[PDB]
C-alpha cells in the first residue's frame, strides 16, 4: 500500500509559506519575509546574498510601506543584479521560462506564449517583459498586491504540473553568468 | 511531529535550529515513554470506544439512521462506525507525534471535499468525534485524559 | 575530414577539457 | 521531507495500522537521543565558520584546487565552494536533528552529481571537503553525538560518489 | 481550439479557396446536427456531479485502490480524482458541441499521460472512470445524441492508453 | 518569546494553534519560573561577571589593549566592559522569555555594521562573550548552567 | 507584536536595564494563568462554528440588515460578514493568550474604520456581533477565564467605535 | 559573452599569466581593425530595414513559402519572419563589433535548430534569408570591412545548417 | 571590456550602439597602442613592484607580520606577495580592457568572503596596492601613470 | 547627457562612477569647444539648412507635395519644413549634450503616434532628415562633421 | 536488414520463406517509414550529439584526456571525437534497414583488434556511446526514443 508520501507528495504545502509583512510589525519577521523574496527571485537556494545586490534603499522602501511588496519585486527584476546572472549568458527562450517561473512559479503554458515574450523581449527588452509579468491576471489573483511569491506546482493547464515540478526543485541552475575565467576541468581531485 | 514542524521552520529560514526549537524538542521526546503510555490505553479499548460512541452520536442526532439517511441500514452504518474507527486511529498517532502532521495529511486536508461528495452529513460527524472523546476520556487518568483531549479538539476543530 | 569537429576547440560557455597547458606556478618564487 | 515522529507515522498510514509496540517502541528510541541532538546542533551552529575554515585548510586550499587551472581558482569560485560548504553542513545538521537523511536527498543530491558534472566541479575534492568537516564537527560535539552527527556527512558523501 | 466549422474554414484558407460544394455538404452535416447537442449538454451539465458519483461506484471505489497504498486513498486525492473527473465531463461536453475533438488535444491530453507516469497516477483505472460516464451520459442524453457524446469520451480515453 | 514565535507562526497559515504549538507554549511557562530565576541570579553578580570576562579577555588578546588596538587605553578599555555588561543584559533577557527574540532586534542585526564602523575586531568581541560564558556558568547549578549557556553560544553565534 | 513577556523586555531595553524585581512578579503572574489560558483556548476552537451560530442569531440576522439594501444581503457579503466575524475571534484569541492588545492593533484595527466607511460596512452593527460572541464565550469558557477573554473582544469594540 | 579582447584575457587567466608577446599582437590585430568595424555598423544600422527587404526580396517572398499552406503565410507569421531578420542582422552586427561570434551562440543559436523543428519552420529557406542579407551588407560596406561583416553571417548559418 | 560593456547594455534594450557607445569606443581604440605599453612596462618589472609593495606594507604594517597577524612567517609572507603579484597581473588586464570586468570576475567578486574565511585584514590588502601603484607609477609618464592609476584605485575602492 | 546617463546608472546599480563611466566624463568635457562650435556653425545657418532639405526632399518625393500628399499646398509645405527645423534644432541639443536624453523625450518618443494620427508618412520625414545632415555636413570641417553625422543619423533611425 | 536476416535463413534451408518471416518484413515495411524519420532526426543534430556527448564523456573519465590517456591533446581529443560521429552514423544506418546487419560489418567486428593496437580504452568508448544515447534520446519522442535507444545499447554490448 501507498503511504502519504505517494502521490503529490506532502512534503510541498508543508514547504510553501506565505509571508504577508505586517506594516507595524518588528524587524526579524520583516526580515524573514524580506529574505525570502530573494530567494524566490534571484535564485538564492541559501536563502540570503553574501551583503550583495540586495537593496540600500529598496529595504527602506519597501518597509515604510512607501512601497508595496509586489512593486519591490517589480524593481528586483529589472535591475544590474538580475540581469546579469540571468540573462547574461542565453538565447532568447530559455531566459523567458526562466523569468516566468521566479515571477510566477513555473514555465510557459503554450506555444501560443513562446511568442508573448519572445517578441516583447524582441521589441521593448527586458525592462518591459518583467513588468508584463507583474502585471498580468494570473500575478495578480495569486499573489497580489501583498503576498511574496512562492513555488507552485499548480494543477490546472494540462501538462503544467509536470512542467512545473521539473523546471522548478527538479532541475538546478547550470551555467555561470559571467563570462570570465572557464573553469579547466581536467582536475576533480584534491590530493595531499 | 514536534519535529517535522520544528525543522521546516529552520530549512525555510535557511538556518540551524534555534535555542527555543532545542529545548522543545528535549521537552517532547521526554514525554516519549508517557505519550506512548496514553497511546496504548486507546488501543486496547479500540473498539468499545468506537462502539460507544456509536450510540451516543445516534441519541444526539438519530435522523441519519432512518430512511433518508445517509447512514440508514446495516452497511451505512457500519462504514459510519468505521469511520469513527479510522478518527480514533489518526488521533492515536497525533498523540505519539506530539502534532497533526500526520493526522492532517491522512484525515483533515480534502475531507470537505469528500463528505461534500458523499453527502454525508459532515456537522453530525464532528459531534460523532466528540462522542469519542468523551468516552476514550473516561479510561485515561485526569493529566493523560486532558493530553489526549487536545487531540479529539483538534479534529473536531478542522473537521467542520 | 576532421574539419567540421575542429571548431569544438571553444568547447562550451565555459568548457574546456582538461589542464590549460602550460600554466605558471608561481609559488616557488614567492 | 520526513523526520523519525514523521516517518514512523507516513510507514505506517500506508499499511492502515494504528501505532503497534513495534512502532512505539521506535518512537522512544528518538526521543530518547533527542536531547543530545538539540546541543548539537547549537554547537555546529555557533562554530558553522570556524568548521568551514579548518575543513577547507585539511582538505581544499594550498593546492592546485586553488591555483590557476584549478576550480576553486578565482574569488567568484572560491566564495561559491565554501558557499556550498555551508550547505552541507547546514542540511547534515537539520538530518541529524531530524533523525532521517530524506532531506539530503530531497534538497541537497537531487541531481547535484551531474550538475557538478555539467560544470566540472570535482566530486572526490568535495567529498574529502564532507569528511574533513565531519572531523571537525565529531571533535566539537563530543561523545554524546559524535557518532550521529558523523552519518548524515557520511550519507552526503556516498550520495555524491 | 478549433470546432466543425472553423476546421472547415482553415484547410480552405491553406489553399486560398472561397468555400465550395464539398465544404458547404460538410458544414450542413454540422448545422443539421446541433440541435441535438445542445440539448444533450443541458443534459450533461445539470446531472455532472451524479454522473461522476454513479461512475466513480461502477469503476473507482470500493476497491484497493481507495485503501491504504491507493492511489485515491486520502481526502485530498479522492478530491483530486473526482475534480480531475470533473474535468473530462466537461471538456467532452465541449468536444462534442464543438464537433471536434481538437480542444481535447490542446487543454487536456497534452502532456497528461506522463504527467500520470511522474505522480504515479494509474492510468488504466482512469480509463474506466472515463467509460463508465460515458455509460451513464449514453442513458441520460436518449438515441438522438448518444452516439455524438460517446465518440469524445473514447477519444479521450484512447488518448491516455 | 516562544509565545511570540509560535503565534506569528500561527497567524501565517490562517490557522488556530494546534495541539504542537501549545505544548511548547506549556513547556516554557513551566520552565519560565526557573528561567526568570537564572536571570536574576545572572543580575545579581554582573559587575563580577563583568570584570573577570575582561580580564580573562585582555589575556587571551592582548592585542586589542595595545598601541594599535581597539580597546586601548583606560577609556577604550571602559567602553569595552560596558559592552560587556550590555550583552550580559541581553542574554538575562534571552533566557527570562524562553526564545532569543529581543536580543536580536537590539544586538545582533545591524552588529556587523556598527562594528565594521568603529573597526572594532567583531571575533574578539565573540570571545568576550565566551569568557562571560565561563565565570556566569561558575555561579549556576549544572542544569541552569546549560540552560544558560545556550544563550551565550547564541550571541557567539551571531558575531559570525 | 508584543506580548506580556516581550512587552516587559523592550520597556526595559530601551533603558538598558537588566530586569528588576517589581518586573519579575509581572512575569510570575503570566505563567500562572499558562495553564487555564491554554485549555480555554482549544475550547474556543472546536466549538467555533457554533459559537459563531450564535453571536449572528443574536445581534445581526433576522433583520433589515439581511434584507435587501442591507450590508448583509447577498451571499457574497453574508459570508464576508462572517467572515470577518472568525478573524476577530481567532485574534481576539491570540490576543488573549499573548495577554497583550498590540496584535489587534498591528494586524486588525489599523485602517479598519475608514475601510468600513469606504465599503459603507455598519460598524454599530459590527460591535454587537463583536459584543454577542463576548457573551458567548464568557459563558463557554467558565469563572476561570471570562474576565480575561473578556478584555480583548472590549477592545475590538472600542477600536472601531 | 565575450569579445576579442576579453577572448585573450581569459584564455590567459585560466593559466594565470600576465599578457605575453603573443597575446599582445593578437590584440593589435583587433585594434588595428576597430575603427573600420564602427564605420560598418553605422551603415547596417542605418540601412537595417532595407537590407531587410531587398534579402526578403531576393530569398523569401513571391513564392509558395507566402501562400497558404507556407510558413510565412498570415500577416502574423510573415511579420515573425522578419521580425527574425531583424534580429540576426542586428546580432551578427554585435558579432563584428565584438570580433568574436561567442554571442551568436550565446544569445541567438542555443536551442534555436529545434525551436525550428517544433514549430514546422523551415531551416533551408531561412538560411538563403541569412545569406541575401549578406550579399547587402557587403555591397553597402565596402572593400573596408565586407569581409569582416560576412563572416558572422556565415556562422549564423552554418549554426542551423 | 569597453566593448563588452557597450554591447551588453545595447542588447538588453534591443537596440544598436549609441552615437555616444560609437565615439567611446573609438577612442578606447586610439589608446589601444598606449595602453599595450602601460601594462608591458608594468609586465616588465612585476618582480621589482611586488616587493616595493611589499616593503612599504610591513613598515606601515609590522603586526601583520607578527605574532597574531595574518602573513607572519616566511610562507605565509611568501603567499601574501604571490597575491600581490595576483592583483597586478589583473591590473594590466583591466588597463588593456579600458574596464573592470575581467578584474572583477576575477578577484573582487567573492573577496570579502574568501578573505573572511582565512581571516586575512582586508584593509591591509588595500594598502598593499596602494604600495604598488606607487611603485608602477613611478615607471611610467605622467599620462600613462594616471591611466594606470585609476584601476590600482579601483582595487583599492573595491576592497571596501 | 553623458553624465545622466553614466550617474542613473550608477545610481541605480547603488555605487560610485566606475573608472569608465569617469574617463568618457573626462574625454567628453574635453570634447565641449569643439561640440559648442559644431552647434554655433549650424544654428548661423539654419534657414539654409532647412531650405536644402526642403528642395531635397520634394524632387526625391514630388507626391508629398501631390494631391494626395500630407505635405501638399503652401501651408501644408510650410509646417513640413517648420517640422525640419525642430528636428534641426534637436539634433545640436543632442551635440552639444553628448547623447540623446534631450533629443528622444522631445522628439521620438511618441513620435509614430502623432505622425500616424496626422497619417504624415514618416519614412518620408527621415528623407527630410537626410537631407539636412547632406546641408549641415557641408557647412563643417571633416572631423566635426563626421561628429554631427551621428546624430543625424540617429534621428533617421530613430523613426523607423 | 529484416530482409537479408530472413531470408539468408530461408536460403540456408533452401525452401521458399514462410508465413511468419514475412510477418516481420511487412511489421518492418510498416516500421521503416518511421525508423527512416528517425534517422532524418538523428542526422539533423549530429554535430550537437557529438559535441555534448564529448563534454559527458570528458567529466565521467578526464583519464583519457590526460598526460597517459589515449585521448590526450586537442588532435588525440579531435580524433575522438570523429570516432563518435562514425558511431552515431552507423546507429542511424542500423536503426532504418530494421536490422543492425552492415553496422556490425563496419564497425564491430575487428574493433577490439583495432583498438587494442591503437591502445584506445574500448569501455570508454561504450562510455562515449551511452552518452550520446542520452543527447539523441532527448530529441525524440518516448516511442521513437526508445526504438533509438535499443540501436545504442547494441553497440554498448558489442564493445564488450
Ligand atoms: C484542465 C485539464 C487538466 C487535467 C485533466 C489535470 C490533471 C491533474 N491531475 C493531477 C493529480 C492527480 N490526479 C489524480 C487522479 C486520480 N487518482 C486516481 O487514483 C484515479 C485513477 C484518478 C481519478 C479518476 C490524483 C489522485 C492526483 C494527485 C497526485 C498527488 O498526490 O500528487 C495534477 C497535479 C496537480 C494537482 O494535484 O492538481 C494535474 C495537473 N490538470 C489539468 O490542468
Ligand atoms: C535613497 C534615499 C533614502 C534615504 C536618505 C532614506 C532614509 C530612511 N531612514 C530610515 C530610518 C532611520 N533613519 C535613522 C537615522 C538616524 N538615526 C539617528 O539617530 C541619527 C540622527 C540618524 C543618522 C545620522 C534611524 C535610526 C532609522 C530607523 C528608525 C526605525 O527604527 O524604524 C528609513 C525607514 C526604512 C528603513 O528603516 O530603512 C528610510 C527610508 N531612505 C531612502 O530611500
Ligand atoms: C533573440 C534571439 C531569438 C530568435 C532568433 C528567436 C526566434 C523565434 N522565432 C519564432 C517563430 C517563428 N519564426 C518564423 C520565421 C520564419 N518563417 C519563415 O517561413 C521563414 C523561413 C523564417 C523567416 C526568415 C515564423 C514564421 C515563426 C512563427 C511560428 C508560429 O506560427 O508559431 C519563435 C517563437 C515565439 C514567437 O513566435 O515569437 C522564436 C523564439 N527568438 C529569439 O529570442
Ligand atoms: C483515512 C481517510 C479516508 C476516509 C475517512 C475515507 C472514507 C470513505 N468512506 C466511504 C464510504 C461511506 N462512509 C460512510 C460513512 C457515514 N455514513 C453516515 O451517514 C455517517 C455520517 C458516516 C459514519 C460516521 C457511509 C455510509 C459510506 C457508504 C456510502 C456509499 O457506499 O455510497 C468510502 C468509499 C468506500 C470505500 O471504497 O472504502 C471511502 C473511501 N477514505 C479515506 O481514505
Ligand atoms: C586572483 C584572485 C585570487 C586571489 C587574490 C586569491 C588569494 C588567496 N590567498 C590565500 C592565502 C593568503 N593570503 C595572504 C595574504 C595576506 N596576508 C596579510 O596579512 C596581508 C593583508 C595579505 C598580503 C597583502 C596570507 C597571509 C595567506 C595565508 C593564509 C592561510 O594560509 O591561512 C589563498 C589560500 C592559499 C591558496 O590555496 O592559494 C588564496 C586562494 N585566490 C585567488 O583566486
Ligand atoms: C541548497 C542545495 C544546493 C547546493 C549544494 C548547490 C550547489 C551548486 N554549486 C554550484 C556551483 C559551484 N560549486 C562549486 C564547488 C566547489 N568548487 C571546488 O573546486 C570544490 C571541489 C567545491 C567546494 C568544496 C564551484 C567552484 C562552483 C562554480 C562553478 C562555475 O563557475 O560555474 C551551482 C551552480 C549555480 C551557482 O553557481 O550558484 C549550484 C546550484 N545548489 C543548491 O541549491
Ligand atoms: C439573494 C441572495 C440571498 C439569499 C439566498 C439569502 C438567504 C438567507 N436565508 C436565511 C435563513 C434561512 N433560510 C432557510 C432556508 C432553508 N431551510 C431549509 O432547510 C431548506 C434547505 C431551505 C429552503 C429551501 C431557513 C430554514 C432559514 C432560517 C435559519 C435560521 O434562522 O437559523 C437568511 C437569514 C435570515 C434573514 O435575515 O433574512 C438569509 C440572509 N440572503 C441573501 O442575500
Ligand atoms: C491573407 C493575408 C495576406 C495578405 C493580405 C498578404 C499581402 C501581401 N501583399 C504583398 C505585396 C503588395 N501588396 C500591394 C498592395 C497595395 N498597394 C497599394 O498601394 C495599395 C494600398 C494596396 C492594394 C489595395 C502591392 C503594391 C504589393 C507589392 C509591393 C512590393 O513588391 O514591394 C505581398 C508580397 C508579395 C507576395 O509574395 O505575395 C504579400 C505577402 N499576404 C498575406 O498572407
Amino acid at each position: 500500500g501507498q503511504s502519504v508520501e505517494v502521490g503529490v507528495g506532502t512534503l510541498r504545502r508543508q514547504l510553501e509559506h506565505i509571508y504577508r509583512i505586517a506594516p507595524d510589525a518588528t524587524r526579524s519577521e520583516k526580515d524573514v519575509a524580506i529574505n525570502a523574496i530573494y530567494r524566490q527571485v534571484l535564485d538564492v537556494f541559501a536563502g540570503i546574498p553574501p551583503s550583495y545586490l540586495r537593496l540600500s534603499e529598496a529595504e527602506s522602501k519597501l518597509k515604510n510601506n512607501e512601497i508595496s511588496v509586489r512593486e519591490f519585486v517589480r524593481r528586483l527584476g529589472r535591475s544590474e543584479n538580475y540581469r546579469k546572472r540571468f540573462f547574461e549568458p542565453y538565447s532568447s527562450p530559455k531566459v523567458v521560462e526562466l523569468l516566468t517561473k521566479h515571477f510566477l512559479g513555473r514555465a510557459p503554458i503554450s506555444q501560443q506564449e513562446i511568442s508573448t515574450y519572445v517578441q516583447i523581449l524582441g521589441t521593448k527588452g527586458l525592462a518591459a517583459a518583467v513588468d508584463a509579468i507583474v502585471e498580468s491576471p494570473e500575478y495578480l489573483t495569486i499573489f497580489n498586491e501583498d503576498i511574496v511569491p512562492y513555488r507552485r506546482y499548480p494543477t490546472l493547464p494540462a501538462g503544467n504540473y509536470r512542467a512545473s515540478v521539473r523546471v522548478n526543485d527538479e532541475e538546478l541552475i547550470s551555467q555561470s553568468w559571467s563570462s570570465l575565467s572557464p573553469t579547466y576541468t581536467g582536475y576533480q581531485y584534491v590530493t595531499r | 511531529s514536534v519535529l517535522t514542524k520544528a525543522i521546516v521552520n529552520a530549512d525555510a529560514e535557511a538556518r540551524y535550529l534555534s535555542p527555543g526549537e532545542l529545548d522543545r524538542i528535549k521537552s517532547f521526546v521526554a514525554s516519549g515513554e508517557r505519550r506512548l503510555r496514553i497511546a496504548q490505553t486507546l488501543t486496547e479499548a479500540r473498539e468499545r470506544i468506537v462502539k460507544q460512541a456509536g450510540d451516543q452520536l445516534f441519541q444526539i442526532r438519530p435522523d441519519v439512521v432512518s430512511p433518508g439517511g445517509n447512514a440508514y441500514g446495516e452497511k451505512m452504518t457500519a462504514l459510519c462506525l468505521r469511520d469513527l474507527d479510522y478518527y480514533l486511529r489518526l488521533v492515536t498517532y497525533g498523540i505519539v507525534a506530539g502534532d497533526v502532521t500526520p493526522i492532517e495529511e491522512i484525515g483533515i486536508i480534502g475531507v470537505k471535499e469528500m463528505y461534500n461528495s458523499l453527502q454525508t452529513p459532515i456537522p453530525a460527524v464532528a459531534e460523532g468525534v466528540r462522542a469519542m472523546k468523551n468516552v476514550a476520556t473516561s479510561l485515561l487518568s485526569g493529566d493523560d485524559a486532558a493530553e489526549a483531549g487536545f487531540y479529539f479538539d483538534y479534529l473536531v476543530g478542522a473537521m467542520q | 575530414p576532421t574539419a567540421g569537429l575542429e571548431p569544438f576547440v571553444r568547447m562550451s560557455r565555459m568548457i574546456r577539457s582538461g589542464v590549460p597547458e602550460d600554466r605558471e606556478e608561481p609559488d616557488e618564487l614567492w | 521531507m520526513q523526520d523519525a515522529i514523521t516517518a514512523v507515522i507516513n510507514n505506517y498510514d500506508v499499511q492502515g495500522k494504528y501505532l503497534d509496540g513495534a512502532a512505539l517502541d521506535k518512537l522512544k528510541a528518538y526521543f530518547t537521543t533527542g536531547a543530545v541532538r538539540v546541543r548539537a546542533a547549537a554547537v555546529i551552529s555557533s562554530n558553522a565558520t570556524t568548521i568551514i575554515k579548518e575543513a577547507a585548510a585539511k582538505a581544499l586550499i594550498y593546492s592546485d584546487l586553488t591555483r590557476p587551472g584549478g576550480n576553486m581558482y578565482t574569488t567568484r569560485r572560491y566564495a561559491a565552494c565554501i558557499r556550498d560548504m555551508d550547505y552541507f553542513l547546514r542540511y547534515a545538521t537539520y538530518a541529524m536533528l531530524a533523525g532521517d537523511p530524506s532531506i539530503l536527498d530531497e534538497r541537497v543530491l537531487n541531481g547535484l552529481k551531474e550538475t557538478y558534472n555539467s560544470l566540472g566541479v570535482p566530486i572526490a575534492a568535495t567529498v574529502g571537503g564532507i569528511q574533513a568537516m565531519k572531523e571537525v564537527v565529531g571533535g566539537l560535539v563530543g561523545p554524546d553525538a559524535a557518532k550521529e552527527a558523523s552519518i548524515y556527512f557520511d550519507y552526503l558523501s556516498s550520495g555524491l560518489s
